[PDB]
């Protein structure tokens, strides 16, 4: 059951970071193109992923 | 049922309260910069 | 097992949480660089005024 | 008298500790007054006025470049 | 930061050009070993 | 008399609701707390009393700060009254003589 605990709160952090990734995709689409150049976050995501 | 929506809307409030206070500090800086 | 209006206010909160977050996103798109350019310009135009005054 | 009567009372739902502290946090006591911010829609209302005020500062710097183009020539 | 000596030079040319009782001839932009001489040629007047 | 009894209804809604008659009132206390923190919805707390209406003006709404604003420096004999219009400024400037006429007609 403790080997389940540490896997669960790990997966909670894993899932919370993927919600935070998908909010960048949700924000880039709602940003108008005349301001989409001001939103660095997709290039921050790809730099962090690399 | 309801209490799972409550405990999620705690975690989406203890989300948004931080963003509100950070964006309020950001606005209090940018009001002073434009003065 | 609740009064139906408490379901309707759970549905109202499921609208209101999105109305706060959509505006928290509209704010998270704003950029200071236009206001930083106002400070970039205030240095340059003071130096160009001094070249004019001293001449 | 108008300023002191306004500052004497915390605005609707502001805590008294935050309302009294915001009078010490105020960097110019006779040009500026503390004014609440409530919900993200007030922050956005400020940011849209900051955007339009930034443009109205820029439109005067643009003309200060023309005022200095008179001088240097 | 990236705000070089040209700011301070533009204020130095002013401190000269608001003390320069205007000649009919320009002044000479001394080499650094004439500058080192001019300072000491002047200090040797001042300390009398 | 109003505020004193509004505060008693709010304290009741946020700690001791009696709407449902079992453990569901303890979940209703959390529902009333959550609504008050978001500054929206309705603090239902007894079958004989209206709910506590919640706005972002309520004390427990967490989305509050204080910021800063300039005061006006023009004087009453300066006559300066501001009108904000549902119009773009290029329409206001091109209508400006018709607007002066219209404001003069609104001044009788």
């Amino acid at each position: 059951i403790q080997r389940n605990t540490l896997n669960i709160d790990k997966l909670k952090i894993e899932t919370a970071q993927e919600l935070k990734n998908a909010e960048i995709a949700l924000r880039t689409q709602k940003t108008p193109p005349g301001l989409q150049h001001e939103y660095a976050a997709p290039a921050d995501y790809f730099r962090i992923l690399v | 049922q309801l209490e799972s929506l409550i405990n999620k809307w705690s975690l989406e409030l203890e989300d948004q309260e931080r963003h509100f206070l950070q964006q309020a500090t950001q606005v209090n800086a940018w009001d002073r910069t434009l003065i | 097992n609740l009064p139906p209006v408490i379901c309707q206010d759970v549905e109202n909160l499921q609208k209101f949480v999105k109305e706060q977050k959509q505006v928290q996103e509209e704010i998270s798109r704003m950029s200071s660089k236009a206001m930083l350019k106002v400070q970039e310009d205030i240095k340059a135009l003071k130096q160009l005024l001094s070249l004019a005054a001293n001449g | 008298a108008q300023i002191k009567q306004l500052l004497q009372n915390p605005p609707a739902g502001v805590d008294p500790i935050i309302w009294e502290q915001a009078k010490v946090d105020n960097p110019d006591s006779e040009k500026l007054i503390p004014v609440p911010m409530v919900g993200f829609k007030e922050l956005l209302r400020r940011l849209k006025v900051q955007d339009q005020m930034t443009k109205q500062h820029q439109t005067r710097l643009d003309i200060i470049s023309e005022d200095i183009s008179e001088l240097q020539k | 930061d990236t705000e070089g000596f040209g700011e301070l030079l533009q204020q130095a040319e002013q401190l000269a050009a608001e003390t320069e009782g205007i000649s009919e001839l320009p002044h000479v932009e001394r080499n650094l070993q004439e500058i080192q001489q001019a300072g000491e040629r002047l200090r040797s007047r001042t300390l009398t | 008399p109003t505020q004193s009894n509004q505060l008693i209804n709010t304290a009741s809604a946020l700690s001791a609701p009696t709407l449902l008659g079992d453990e569901r009132d303890a979940i209703l206390a959390k529902w009333n707390q959550l609504q008050a923190f978001w500054g929206t919805g309705k603090g239902y707390f007894n079958n004989n009393i209206p709910p506590v209406e919640f706005t972002q003006e309520n004390p427990f709404c967490r989305f509050k700060a204080v910021g800063y604003s300039c005061m006006p420096s023009n004087k009453d004999e300066d006559g300066l009254v501001v009108l904000v219009f549902n119009k773009k400024e290029t329409e206001i400037r091109s209508q400006q003589q018709q607007l002066v006429e219209s404001l003069h007609k609104v001044l009788g």
